[PDB]
């Protein structure tokens, strides 16, 4: 079992810069080549950059060569990606990816990626960040939830009861409104017998706008 | 600075100077020569794969003032050496080592990692 | 340069074959991995180094190199194998992926949608806004049409509806939002979300109180 956790996603203007990091655990990090791989919305996988065990032979995909720096710090089990002069078409989920082997003299092949991160979304746009309004959606079982209205960009995170409630949770994909703002809903199915006694709080976090809201959802 | 090649197998192959550490991590030519010894049977036997050139591009890389970092043989050279000496390797029960993984090498037309083809 | 068919169809229990083609004129060797990706998830590795299968990958997946082409074979295909498939390899410019193959699994069972409708919250009305929220779950196949009614009259404005996406149980979900003012909300007898799927309609209605 290997865990790769990316961070550093968010909103960037065209011509701006990005810095991604990936925390790797479960394996002997310094013995493996590591990759960055990206995916633009609705498109395919694109190899971005790769680096060897020691950090010595970085290489880059065509679209990012000359604008990109891949590096790693083996003492902190962390991989980094730096990119300049961002284009709108750099909008993508960026994946940290671990290779099954180590060593390079400049060559890399994507024939043995054996672990994937969950990815982090970089949005390249001249549109402004906007934080969401959060509203409770009041109720054998009952459906209750919270509305996360009019935000930009993706993503928003929704947990319930600070992450202690995971059973029966269904966060729906966001709608992109004609206005260019996003909205979503998270609905948890709960036992009716709990409505009197169990408190239900949705915890909404929208990092690009630094919105953190806890909303109690009551009958 | 560059130093004359002392690794017997890589003398007289068309460049005179290398520099240590090599592309295999060897601190000195004596260490490199020792690690190369398992390849001696295959190199005398002629498996027609440019094995000597390929091995020496990694174990005793050409050194000149013109270029900063070593220029290894291209991946296609690693792979043709591996395939052409593959049968004679089966006969001597020699397995191609993980340290010579061909996938690691650049191929031609990478501007940032140059590689050599055989003379 | 790495080439995959954009799409393949199979029916359940049959064998699917997805190929990746590289540069046949290359005089060396080839290496391929295969990565499966479901909508909204990260890739999962199925095959590496042409024909190796990570433990935990079902035995019905296999890879094999012939010439410059690697073929992923899925024998006895399941609905849960519906996904995009990418080969990983190298171009003449370095490490690279194929363009992807969308694999459709035929004959999946139809499933009717579950509809939940929420009225505007007190808190939203207090902010002088009103949103009706219609959530549509567990339907197959993906096509739906959503229609809103004010009383029994169609709503021609303020409707925003998602494109359906596949859930974790491999059925579809979608959302429709009707934005109103409190005055509009309060002044109508009721509003309805009507969800039509494969010629059958499921409807929910809410009213002010």
């Amino acid at each position: 079992e290997v865990q790769l956790v990316e961070s550093g996603g968010g909103l960037v203007q065209p011509g701006g810069s990005l810095r991604l990091s990936c925390a790797a655990s479960g394996f002997t990090f310094s013995s493996f080549n590591m990759f960055w791989v990206r995916q633009a919305p609705g498109k395919g996988l694109e190899w971005v950059a790769g680096i060897d065990d020691d950090g010595s032979y970085p290489n880059y995909g065509s679209a990012v060569k000359g604008r990109a720096t891949i590096s790693r710090d083996n003492s902190k089990n962390t991989l980094y990606l730096q990119m300049n002069s961002l284009r709108a078409e750099d909008t993508a989920v960026y994946y940290c990816a671990k290779s099954g082997y180590g060593g390079s003299w400049g060559g890399y092949i994507a024939d043995d990626i054996d672990a994937w991160g969950q990815g982090t979304l970089v949005t390249v746009s001249s549109a402004s960040t906007k934080g969401p309004s959060v509203f409770p959606l009041a109720p054998g079982t009952a459906a209750l939830g919270c509305l996360v209205k009019d935000y930009f960009p993706e993503p928003v995170t929704v947990s319930w009861n600070s992450g202690a409630l995971t059973s029966g949770v269904h966060t729906f994909p966001a709608v992109l409104q004609s206005s260019g703002l996003y909205s979503l809903s998270s609905v948890v199915t709960v036992p009716s017998s709990s409505l009197g006694t169990q408190t239900y709080i949705c915890n909404v976090n929208h990092k690009p706008s630094n919105t953190k809201v806890d909303k109690k959802v009551e009958p | 600075k560059c130093q004359p090649i002392e690794i017997p197998m890589c003398k007289d192959i068309g460049y005179q100077m290398t520099r240590m550490p090599n592309l295999m991590g060897h601190e000195n030519q004596r260490e490199a020569a020792i690690q190369l010894h398992e390849f001696a049977p295959l190199v005398e036997y002629g498996c027609h794969g440019h094995l000597r050139f390929f091995l020496c591009s990694l174990y005793a890389p050409m050194c000149t003032e013109q270029v900063s970092t070593p220029i290894p043989a291209c991946r296609v050279m690693c792979e043709q050496a591996r395939l052409k000496c593959s049968p004679i390797m089966e006969q001597f029960n020699f397995k191609w080592p993980d340290s010579l993984d061909c996938r690691k090498l650049p191929n031609k037309n990478d501007p940032n990692y140059l590689c050599m083809e055989a003379p | 340069e790495l080439t995959q068919p954009p799409s393949v169809s199979v029916s359940p229990g049959q064998t699917a074959r997805i190929t990746c083609s590289g540069d046949g004129s290359y005089a060396g060797s080839y290496y391929y991995g295969w990565y499966q990706q479901k909508p909204g998830q990260a890739p999962v590795t199925l095959i590496y180094y042409n024909n190796k299968r990570p433990s935990g990958i079902p035995e019905r997946f296999s890879g094999s190199l012939s010439g410059s082409t690697n073929t992923l074979t899925i024998s006895g295909v399941q609905a849960e194998d519906e996904a995009d498939y990418y080969c990983g390899s190298a171009d003449n410019s370095g490490a690279a992926f194929g363009g992807g193959t969308k694999l459709t699994v035929l004959g999946q069972p139809k499933a009717a949608p579950s509809v939940t409708l929420f009225p505007p919250s007190s808190e939203e009305l207090q902010a002088n806004k009103a949103t009706l929220v219609c959530l549509i779950s567990d339907f197959y196949p993906g096509a739906v049409t959503v229609a809103w009614k004010a009383d029994s009259s169609p709503v021609k404005a303020g409707v925003e509806t998602t494109t359906p996406s596949k859930q974790s149980n491999n059925k579809y979900a979608a959302s429709s939002y009707l934005s109103l003012t409190p005055e509009q909300w309060k002044s109508h007898r009721s509003y309805s979300c009507q969800v039509t799927h494969e010629g059958s309609t499921v409807e929910k209605t809410v009213a002010p109180t």
